[PDB]
RNA sequence: AGUAACUGACGCUGAGGAGCGAAAGCGUGGGGAGCGAACAGGAUUAGAUACCCUGGUAGUCCACGCCGUAAACGGUGGGUACUAGGUGUGGGUUUCCUUCCUUGGGAUCCGUGCCGUAGCUAACGCAUUAAGUACCCCGCCUGGGGAGUACGGCCGCAAGG
RNA sequence: CGGCCAACUACGUGCCAGCAGCCGCGGUAAUACGUAGGGUCCGAGCGUUGUCCGGAAUUACUGGGCGUAAAGAGCUCGUAGGUGGUUUGUCGCGUUGUUCGUGAAAACUCACAGCUUAACUGUGGGCGUGCGGGCGAUACGGGCAGACUAGAGUACUGCAG
């Protein structure tokens, strides 16, 4: 059934930049939301906006696509899941396609990207691997 | 900017399409709507790539590119080798040889042959051979010289190519690709956009709009040939 | 199968109200009345393994709802389970 | 100047009502030794022609290689043909770790530190596509921020910067001696 | 399938456990036209304890119990979300050329055939009814014989599992 | 000193006498047997033998598959366990948020220094990857303290099998 909704979200994401389509809808969350956020932040996704469906809210993501064509986003793979849940210390923030990656980071203060995040010495579970 | 306007395409039906039995779903962003299950082509994004097909083909032409005419179907060999003939450009409308222009080297040698073969025939002699090999040479001459039209006139390889009907003209678009020379062709319902750099949305099935697409084409490449 | 006079007359007798049918309580209801009912029929009617193919689904489907009864609210689930007069 | 090396030769054959017919077969690599990488493959029934059809086949065939300074960018997962080619870099001067055809291919692209693991199916010709296609997936800084529309700074790590522009400095300083 | 009145985290998969289960086989008591292991003859072959012909005993049928194995195959566990189409079939709601007859045209959900993109796969091939891209749990595999066998344990009256 | 694996020719017997870690080598003319030279490797050590890890992603958490190579149990119901569809509220028991507080010695890693340099040890650091209590946080990942419904179920009408 339906079990986890942020690699659901990852993965009909990365769905779509493999289908090449342009807009998804999905189920509006507070995770969903600001893990949208932080990706708008650094710009790996071009903008989303909220709106209202027959029932309950629902968010839209719109892909990113350049003069070019080529796809902006590699791959997506999430490390923490329901079972295996992976956490990082404050010295051991893991490296993502060699530093060029952003690992998606819970700390005290909430979602924040790894290299901030080693900047204040922070950390906690990894949510993806986004390159 | 263009050349032909609304009415005379719409008169000529450019805008059509196959039935639904044969577009591939890679034209639904091209497509505008369906009546009586014959898709359209949209006008807009028709006029903007015909543009930029006129600003690459004109930009070639200024810095001396070589374009080959490639098509083959019934209905556009004669308009084709028309226009090909009175602008004096090198075109290919009746066989398409395999890896012609990506084998030159051999097809120079059969050039080389043709050549040496209407040197010889211009000079006369037809009665210093039997009358079996004059007549296996006078069939030779008409195969060859019916397959073979622009290689006669290129020689120095192409730097555009252009194609009608890609779909069953697979063969020289990806040949094209293969060799990295930049396409231009007209692209139906039923092809596949990836193929083409540089796309012309128009029908390779009505004689009306490939012969006016084609008179524009050459009148760009006349352009360019004078603004040289 | 039940029809709808006795139907709406037990969605009624142990309706919370005279609108709602959808309630736990009702949902037994039905539940129990179908099993007894069908297990008469079954009582004489042997070897029917695809009617107690009905019987074992619909039986986990009232476990699970009294299940939840009983984690909602212990009251009700005692409540219902002496109106009833079954054991679990 | 190119770099040439040879990696297997088969003597693969052919039957007919006869008997047998034998035909020879080799995969070359091309390289320049600056990033620019030549795969061949090609077939004859001697070891002259043979190895004149690979090298034909590589040079109509490159492929660039986006090196910074010396050493690869990021590590890459190259999963590709039947083999799994795991490429990464490594501290500068620890050498080009890797099989046979990697190495091949490695020292023909002119890299010169790599720590390279073959995972399964050691054939030559496809742990050679493996790692063309772990090159073909690697990714550059620059228009990887340009991709991602946010600038240098605030995308690649200070530490990489600094490896960048003492590699500018060097190529720099490199070409002056050789103008001079 | 439609209206969506109501319940308001009750959902999923599920080690051990329990129930169903092709044909054949077994007990008891009946039935038994046709068919047909076993077994007799006739025929071929150097040879037939087979293929072929003539017969026909269990069984094949019924009721109650049993055994619980099949290439038990889609050789693919279930559930959920997403990802281009074309061509048939079945079931139901709607709307519009409207005769309002019409596989007329359109919208919608479920089931079931065929061909095909991107993708995956070593290949054949799969391709929204995925072997595509993922999530949750469960069983199974770690070179071929020995061997799915000996011993031990459990079930079965036994064959046996 | 056949290929793996840097190192070849002659002489002597030919399915004999023999080699050998895998493929495998002698049936009168062996770079694979024995002898000679010649060269290669190593060196006061040289090989054989046995145990252990790596390559073995060949037990795959990182990091494997189940169509045909090994594998989906015959299929369901379902107990214990594992996992949950939105947003409406505390304590902070899954958790990171900083600090003082342990981490015996020895060993490993960094720099220094002494035995003429060599093992050897001479001094001071550093290392000593875990666990104890006091002080400061609340985004995810649970119980607990209240409401709504996009999964699910019921309710009304029909439906085909
Ligand atoms: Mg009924
Ligand atoms: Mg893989
Ligand atoms: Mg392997
Ligand atoms: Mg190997
Ligand atoms: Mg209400
Ligand atoms: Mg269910
Ligand atoms: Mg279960
Ligand atoms: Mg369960
Ligand atoms: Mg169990
Ligand atoms: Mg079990
Ligand atoms: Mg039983
Ligand atoms: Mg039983
Ligand atoms: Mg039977
Ligand atoms: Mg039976
Ligand atoms: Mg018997
Ligand atoms: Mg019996
Ligand atoms: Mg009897
Ligand atoms: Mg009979
Ligand atoms: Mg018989
Ligand atoms: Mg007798
Ligand atoms: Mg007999
Ligand atoms: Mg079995
Ligand atoms: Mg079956
Ligand atoms: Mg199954
Ligand atoms: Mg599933
Ligand atoms: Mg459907
Ligand atoms: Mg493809
Ligand atoms: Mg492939
Ligand atoms: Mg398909
Ligand atoms: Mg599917
Ligand atoms: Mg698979
Ligand atoms: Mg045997
Ligand atoms: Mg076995
Ligand atoms: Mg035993
Ligand atoms: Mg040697
Ligand atoms: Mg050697
Ligand atoms: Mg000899
Ligand atoms: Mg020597
Ligand atoms: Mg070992
Ligand atoms: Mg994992
Ligand atoms: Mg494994
Ligand atoms: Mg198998
Ligand atoms: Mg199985
Ligand atoms: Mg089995
Ligand atoms: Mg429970
Ligand atoms: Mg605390
Ligand atoms: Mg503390
Ligand atoms: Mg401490
Ligand atoms: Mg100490
Ligand atoms: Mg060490
Ligand atoms: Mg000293
Ligand atoms: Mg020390
Ligand atoms: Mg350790
Ligand atoms: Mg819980
Ligand atoms: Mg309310
Ligand atoms: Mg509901
Ligand atoms: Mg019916």
């Amino acid at each position: 059934t339906m079990t986890d909704p942020i690699a659901d979200f990852l993965t009909r994401l990365r769905n779509a930049n493999s289908a090449y389509h342009d807009e998804v809808t999905l189920p509006h969350s507070k995770l969903k939301a600001n893990i949208a956020e932080i990706l708008k932040r650094e710009g790996y996704i071009s903008d989303y906006r909220t709106e209202d469906a027959r029932v309950g809210k629902s968010l839209v993501v719109q892909l990113k696509y350049g003069p070019s064509r080529e796809r902006s986003i590699a791959g997506l793979r999430r490390v923490s899941k329901p079972g295996l849940r992976v956490y990082a210390k404050s010295t051991n923030l893991p490296r993502v396609l060699g530093g060029l990656g952003v690992a998606i980071i819970s700390t005290s203060s909430g979602l924040l990207t790894d290299r901030q995040a080693a900047r204040q010495g922070v950390g906690g579970e990894v949510l993806a691997y986004v390159w | 900017m263009a050349v032909v306007t609304m009415k005379q395409l719409l008169d000529s039906g450019a805008h059509f399409g196959h039935q639904t039995r044969r577009w591939n779903p890679k034209m639904k962003r091209f497509i505008f709507t369906d009546r009586n299950g014959i898709y359209i082509i949209d006008l807009q994004q028709t006029l903007t790539y015909i543009d930029k097909a006129y600003e690459f083909v004109k930009e070639t032409v200024a810095h001396g590119g070589t374009v080959l005419f490639v098509g083959t179907k019934k209905q556009a060999q004669e308009s084709i080798a028309e226009e090909a003939t009175r602008v004096g450009m090198p075109y290919v409308n009746q066989r398409w040889l395999g890896g012609m222009l990506t084998n030159f080297s051999t097809v120079h040698k059969r050039l080389q042959r043709l050549k040496e073969l209407e040197a010889m025939e211009q000079t006369g002699g037809f009665e210093g051979r039997t009358k079996k090999e004059i007549l296996m040479l006078t069939r030779e001459k008409n195969k060859l010289e019916r397959s073979l039209g622009g290689i006669r006139d290129m020689q120095k390889v192409p730097s555009a190519v252009w194609v009608v009907d890609t779909n069953k003209e697979h063969i020289a678009v990806g040949e094209a690709r293969k060799l990295g020379i930049p396409v231009i062709a007209i692209l139906d319902t039923n092809c596949d956009p990836d193929v083409v750099d540089y796309p012309i949305p128009g029908n390779d099935d009505a004689i009306r709009s490939a012969a006016l697409l084609t008179k524009v084409i050459a009148s760009a490449v006349a352009e360019g040939l004078q603004a040289r | 199968a039940l029809t709808a006079e006795q139907k709406k007359e037990i969605l009624g007798q142990y309706g919370l109200h005279d609108t709602d049918t959808g309630s736990p309580e009702a949902q037994v209801a039905l539940l129990t009345k179908r099993i007894q009912d069908l297990t008469e029929h079954l009582k004489v009617h042997k070897h029917d393994h695809h009617s107690r193919r009905g019987l074992l689904l619909l039986v986990g489907r009232r476990r699970r709802l009294l299940k939840y009864v009983a984690q909602v609210d212990v009251a009700r689930y005692r409540s219902l389970i002496e109106r009833l007069g079954l054991r679990r | 100047n190119y770099i040439e090396r040879v990696v297997s030769i088969n003597r693969v054959s052919k039957v007919v009502k006869g008997g047998r017919r034998f035909s020879f077969t080799a995969l070359v690599i091309v390289g320049d030794g600056k990033g620019m990488v030549g795969v061949g493959y090609g077939k004859a029934k001697e070891v002259p022609a043979a190895i004149a059809k690979g090298v034909e086949e590589a040079r109509k065939n490159f492929f660039r290689v986006p090196l910074i300074g010396s050493t690869i960018t990021h590590p890459v997962q190259g999963e590709a043909a039947a083999g799994v080619v795991m490429l990464r870099p490594a501290s500068p001067g620890t050498g080009v770790i890797a099989g046979g055809a990697a190495r091949a291919v490695l020292e023909c692209a002119g890299v010169h530190d790599i720590l390279a693991k073959s995972l399964g199916s050691d054939n030559a010709i496809n742990v050679v596509h493996a790692t063309v296609a772990a090159l073909k997936l690697l990714q550059r800084p620059e228009e990887v921020a340009a991709r991602r529309g946010l600038p240098i700074e605030d995308v690649a790590p200070a530490g990489m910067l600094k490896a960048r522009r003492e590699s500018e400095a060097l190529a720099a300083a490199a070409a002056r001696e050789g103008s001079a």
